[PDB]
């Protein structure tokens, strides 16, 4: 259940 | 007479299509096929 | 580059040759609750075919999005995106939003039933069943016939649609607000339905 | 519209050639904040000539901007924020500025407005001890408690009178002990309206307690000096 | 009926014409077209115009010292360099940027173009790759400067920032020599003159002057202050020892000043007209200058306190109220614009105008006499100036004036002059009800006065306004005589009929009222227009009354027939000018556009209807005799002219 | 760096203004209309008209040379409706297509407290 958004940046460049 | 017989994310919509008759009375495949 | 002049016939000198953007969408919590339940299919339809960086921040119950200069060069991609989230958090469907990022040409028209006509308590709930009709079967009449989508708040009435489109939709809810019976909605409802049939 | 059947009235009987060169009859200004502030360089303003020095004077200083907090301190959390102010002297396209109001962003007071809870304000009238008369808007809402079983957290008039007055004490002692530099350094870091939830951390469960809005009311006599001191002398070229 | 246009030829976008280096030759931006005229002493005439996009603009345009590419940057961030003498553009290329300013070289190889965002690019110009691209400083700039000489190997680049500082590159080297930070404002102006010195435009003040060398050696020569904001500034080498500098500053004033001395040498005019020059081409060889002015308009001035202007010519006559017919010869033109002064234009190419500016204020209204030499020209200022013309050489008096009352005179008018020339009297209307009548003062209309008409027997007068009535009073008294006291919703124009007698009303609505000046009733009424006439006039044989039209056309009947005769629909969007010459008929019309047609009938056409119905008569007689005797070849060619498929199919039967 | 700008645009219900100011909203620098845009009087609400406005006042903006821009929605306001237009949103596009460097967007739409009686009725004011 990791969800990429809430955490931190969540796009196609980086992370 | 022998010869045997035989989708786009972004879509493409024109301003009839789609409500834009502000854009109609103001009005401004074959080569892919090729 | 090296730098050397050439001097041509008639003296001519010879050369030779040689950033982000971001929005922030806030989301009510009401929102937030289906925003986290289905958030899992919100950005696979535009950090892969619009490449926008986001970002939500539960801290302030907002959402970011940040175009990168050399990952995208797209200048409307951040606005139809900023389209997408209000049309969902302002309350339709995650499909509809989808279908407003496909095309360019959808647009979307709030107002208010104190806007149009001021009505008191238990009129108002009389008008917002006469407007809903029996289990929602005269707001899908209307979405079908306009090929319109309808948010049904309190008093904030938001219609999803073409230019035109929701104009007549905008014309038959007013009508419903002043008190227009269904039946000559339908009939109406039909008539209109024909003509764009028709064309 | 202006189409061919466009039924004509009386309108454009007689008309002009634009030959006025707005643009290039104009000159760019830069203002700038008071020391207060990060960025104090921020916004340039357009005078619409230079033959009338004295229109550019009138006109710059009948100028009244308005900023946001966030762009003013690169702390783009204070985006809600938003601060109007003046030029109110002029130094060679260096104008200086100074504060005159505040208020949030609409989309903040709206999120901010629910439908559970009570929303309370104060508006106090107050003077400086920089004789500023001003007007301060504030709001603030009844949250409920962790251990909150009720849908609601509505409280007692009685709670709301006394918060009130608690809260609008707190306004007079503040900002007739400050002067107006003082008041936007204490304005900055949101510190007055903790002061005011540590007070009223007694009567009841409060939340988003905000300063909504400031209102400059009167204005004392003009200080040239105090204003070059609170922003932070000029020779010539030798043209001949 | 024939049809004459002429169209507006530096007309809606603001980017200044070039030339080269010869005066036969100029290219005009149109609001989409370039337009190259060929500009010869008397044989001025138009090579081609090149339409690339109605939708976009062009952001500059510029033409080498010859007659061989034309460089243009339209809206887009992209430049088109075209090649002149195929008429057709070599190539296209984009620059991220928009450009405003374009300096090519004396020699037709380099070109650059600079722009918005400080940063600019030099390119060669026969083939066009970017020789090298320079950042600039972080400035929009506002002018460019090159150093060419034919055989060297060194070129210089004066960048002029819209803040005060100049930076100069080297080319062969691609580095920025100096960047000298001395003006408050713009550079708009530049200038690189032989040993170095230089010489910088900042549009506060200042003329800048600067001793320089190729290494460090650079310091202020001086500085020179005009009393002006300087638009273009430069050298002339008149006074060979106290080199001149030339400055085309804001309010339309190009100064000879010394290099020595800050004293001016030569003014040139203090023009009435607040009208910025936008520039000045030089030729600085035939020591001739195109100061290239704002209201769209170039003055040849040949150089050696006033400058005597060596030419004037127009590029627009953009809005235009009044057509008017000078000269008893009537081939001058009487232009009442929006502008003040009346632009005299000749009847035929760019044609160059006659300004004369007797007020501040555009002319409100105009009229003239039938025997030439008596002008009236009434302003949106309350003035009313008549003028004596001189049909010898070009002299415009304005020796009579009327003060008039205390509104803007909307109208003048005028029955006939004594033989002596003697103005007796004029009638001079108002916005208000300030209406009049001075010698060398009535109240009637509520509404706004909209339209004059003299009777030709000096009788009568008749006046239409917005209030559906037009006044008919004798001319010597101010007795009102009667009201046309009805309509819809207005009334635009009047005008009398004098072998015909009658009166012509264009009202407000889309319709024309006929009166009998007998009965003061309504002869006749004539509708078919859509949205405004405006202007009903009598043609010269008094039969086809002509009604122009704001929906962009003209529509014409006979008096006596009541049923519209003809329609022309040259003009786009409305039209307001409009005028006839009776000696030859010749109806003239002007839109809101600068664009004009000239119209006559010919009775030719009736001719050439005669000529093919005998030539029809006697071929086929030839093909009768021919089918009685033979000679079915000759026959048969008749019949193949005449569609006879019978008598053909026959011929072939024979055969 | 950049210079920014004051892109008020008003969504009327049957206009479209977009006025762009400059520092403290006293220098205008331009201003525009849907139906001058597109000369009709039914398109005078119309989103190509929100196009080709937003399309030449950024040509108007680059031209002054101002790079960003902070955007100032409006409806009308009032007693009237308060929630800006389907133009609005096409302008906006527009805009953002053309490219000048949005800064941030705000809806500054004048809303009554506590305002008078409307030009409706007792029965309600449109159809």
């Amino acid at each position: 259940t990791t969800l990429p958004g809430w955490g931190e940046w969540a796009g196609a460049g980086s992370k | 007479r022998s010869k045997p017989k035989e989708l786009p994310f972004f879509l493409q919509l024109s301003g009839e299509k789609v409500g834009d008759e502000a854009s109609v009375r103001e009005g401004i495949h074959r080569r892919d096929q090729e | 580059e090296s730098k050397t002049v050439v001097v041509d016939d008639q003296g001519k000198p010879r050369f030779t040759s040689a950033k982000f953007e971001s929005r922030k969408i806030m989301v009510p919590p009401h929102r937030m609750t289906p925003l986290r339940n289905s958030w899992t299919k919100i950005y696979p339809p535009l950090v892969e075919h619009l490449k926008l960086q986001v970002r939500m921040n539960l801290k302030t119950k907002s959402v970011e999005l940040r175009t990168n200069p050399k990952f995208t060069t797209d200048p409307g991609a951040l606005q139809k995106g900023a389209d997408f989230i209000k049309a969902f958090t302002l309350g339709f469907d995650l499909d509809d939003s989808i279908a407003l990022l496909r095309l360019d040409d959808l647009y979307i028209e709030t107002f208010e039933v104190k806007d149009v006509k001021t009505l008191t308590g238990d009129h108002l709930s009389r008008a917002i069943g006469r407007i809903a009709g029996k289990d929602g079967k005269t707001k899908f009449a209307i979405e079908n016939a306009t090929r319109t989508r309808i948010v049904l708040a309190d008093s904030k009435i938001h219609i999803l649609g073409g230019f035109t489109h929701i104009r007549m939709a905008r014309e038959s809810v007013v009508s419903l607000i002043l008190g227009s019976p269904p039946g000559k909605v339908y009939g109406n409802l039909r008539t209109v339905a024909s003509r764009l049939k028709e064309r | 519209a202006v189409g061919k059947n466009k039924r004509l009235s009386k309108g454009k009987k007689g008309q002009k050639k634009r030959v006025v060169d707005p643009f290039t009859r104009k000159e760019w200004f830069d203002i700038k904040a008071p020391s207060t502030f990060e960025n104090r360089n921020v916004g340039k303003t357009l005078v619409n000539k230079s033959t009338g020095l004295k229109s550019a004077s009138d006109a710059l200083k009948g100028r009244v901007v308005e900023v946001c907090l966030a762009d003013l301190q690169g702390s783009e959390d204070h985006s809600f924020r938003k601060i109007k102010l003046r030029v109110d002297e002029v130094q060679g396209k260096n104008l200086l500025t100074n504060f005159h109001g505040m208020d949030f962003t609409t989309d903040k007071l709206r999120s901010m407005v629910r439908k559970w809870q009570t929303l309370i304000e104060a508006n106090v009238t107050v003077k400086t001890s920089d004789d500023y008369v001003l007007r301060i808007f504030a709001i603030a809402f009844t949250r409920k408690q962790a251990n909150q079983v009720k849908r609601h957290s509505y409280a007692q008039s009685s709670h709301i009178r006394a918060i009130r007055k608690v809260i609008s004490e707190i306004l007079t002692k503040e900002v007739q002990g400050s002067t107006l530099a003082q008041l936007t350094s204490k304005l900055i870091p949101e510190v007055i309206n903790k002061e005011i939830e540590n007070a009223t951390k007694d009567i009841f469960p409060l939340q988003n307690i905000h300063v909504r809005k400031v209102k400059l009311l009167k204005q004392p006599k003009f200080d040239v000096g105090a204003l070059m001191a609170l922003h932070g002398e000029e020779k010539g070229k030798k043209v001949t | 009926y024939k049809g004459i246009s002429l169209n507006p030829i530096y007309a809606g976008s603001s980017a200044v014409a070039t030339v080269s280096e010869n005066g036969k030759i100029l290219a005009t931006p149109v609001l989409d077209e370039i337009n190259i005229i060929d500009l010869t002493p008397g044989s001025r005439k138009i090579l081609h115009k090149i339409s690339n996009e109605d939708e976009q603009e062009i952001t500059a345009l510029k033409l080498t010292p010859d007659g061989q590419y034309l460089t243009y940057v339209s809206q887009a961030q992209l430049l088109k360099i075209f090649h002149l003498k195929t008429g057709k553009v070599v190539r296209s290329m984009k620059i991220s940027s928009p450009s405003y300013i374009l300096d090519a070289d004396s020699t037709s190889t380099l070109l650059a173009v600079g722009g918005t965002d400080g940063s600019i690019i030099v390119v060669d110009i026969e083939n066009g790759y970017i020789t090298h691209s320079f950042k600039g400083h972080g400035g929009t700039i506002s002018s460019l400067k090159f150093y060419g000489q034919l055989n060297s190997k060194i070129w210089l680049l004066a960048s002029g920032d819209t803040n005060g500082m100049v930076k100069v590159w080297d080319l062969v080297k691609r580095k920025c020599l100096h960047t000298l930070q001395e003006h408050t404002s713009a550079v708009r102006g530049l200038d690189i003159i032989e040993v170095l010195n230089l010489l910088s435009g900042g549009r506060d003040d200042i003329i800048n002057l600067w001793d320089f060398n190729m290494k460090k050696k650079c310091k202020l020569l001086k500085t020179l202050p005009v009393n002006q904001q300087v638009e273009s500034c430069g050298f002339l080498k008149d006074g060979d020892g106290k080199r001149i500098i030339y400055t085309a500053g804001g309010d339309a004033i190009f100064q000879l000043i010394d290099s020595e001395s800050g004293s001016v040498l030569k003014r040139t005019n203090k023009p009435i007209e607040e009208l910025f020059i936008i520039g000045v081409l030089p030729i600085l060889s035939n020591s001739q200058m195109f100061l290239v002015l704002s209201d769209q308009t170039l003055q040849l001035i040949n150089v050696e306190d006033t400058i005597q202007v060596t030419s004037s010519i127009a590029g627009n006559h953009g809005i235009i109220a009044d057509m008017r017919y000078v000269g008893p010869e009537l081939n001058k033109l009487a232009l009442a614009t929006n502008s003040p002064s009346l632009r005299i234009i000749p009847v035929p190419l760019p044609l160059d105008v006659e300004i004369y500016e007797g007020h501040e204020d555009l002319l409100n209204s105009l009229d003239a006499t039938e025997d030439g030499l008596w002008i009236a020209t009434a302003s949106k200022d309350n003035t009313a100036i008549v003028w004596r013309y001189n049909e010898n050489s070009c002299k415009f008096d304005i020796y009579a004036k009327y003060i008039g009352h205390s509104a803007a005179v909307t109208a003048v008018g005028l029955p006939n002059i004594v033989s002596k020339g003697y103005p007796e009297f004029l009638l001079t209307a108002s916005n208000d009800l300030t209406i009049k009548k001075w010698i060398i003062t009535r109240h009637a209309h509520e509404k706004d006065i909209n339209a004059l008409s003299v009777s030709p027997n000096d009788s009568i007068f008749a006046t239409a306004s917005y209030d559906k009535t037009c006044k008919i009073w004798n001319l010597e008294n101010g007795e009102l005589e009667a009201t046309l006291a009805n309509h819809k919703r207005g009334l635009w124009d009047v005008s009398f009929c004098q072998y015909d007698k009658l009166l012509a009303t264009s009202s407000g609505d889309k319709t024309v009222k006929i009166w009998s000046l007998d009965t003061f009733s309504v002869m006749k009424t004539l509708e078919g227009h859509t949205n405004a006439v405006q202007r009903c006039s009598f043609i010269n044989k008094q039969k086809q009354l002509i009604s122009c039209g704001a929906d962009g056309l003209i529509k014409i009947w006979d008096c006596s027939s009541g049923e519209c005769l003809k329609t022309l629909d040259g003009h786009n969007n409305r039209l307001w000018a409009l005028s006839t010459m009776n000696d030859g008929d010749m109806i003239v019309s002007a839109d809101a556009d600068g664009v004009f047609q000239f119209w006559k009938d010919c009775e030719q056409e009736i001719e050439e209807e005669q000529e093919k119905a005998k030539l029809q008569v006697e071929q086929e007689q030839s093909l009768q005799n021919y089918m009685s005797k033979g000679d079915w070849t000759n026959a048969f060619l008749l019949a193949m002219t005449l569609d006879h498929p019978m008598r053909l199919f026959n011929v072939l039967k024979r055969a | 760096s950049q210079v920014f700008g004051v892109a008020r645009i008003y969504a009327s219900f049957n206009d479209t203004f977009v006025h762009v100011t400059d520092l403290s909203g006293k220098e205008t620098i331009a201003r525009v209309t849907g139906g001058m845009k597109v000369k009709a009087d039914r398109d005078e609400s119309s989103p190509y008209a929100a196009m080709l406005a937003a399309q030449d006042v950024a040509a108007k903006c680059k031209e002054v040379g101002i790079t960003a821009v902070h955007v100032k929605i409006r409806a009308t306001g009032g007693t009237r409706t308060k929630t800006p237009g389907p133009g609005g949103q096409a302008a906006l596009r527009a805009l953002a297509r053309s490219g000048l460097r949005i800064g941030r967007i705000e809806d500054v739409t004048p809303v009554p407290s506590d305002s008078t009686r409307k030009k409706g009725g007792r029965r309600g004011r449109r159809l």
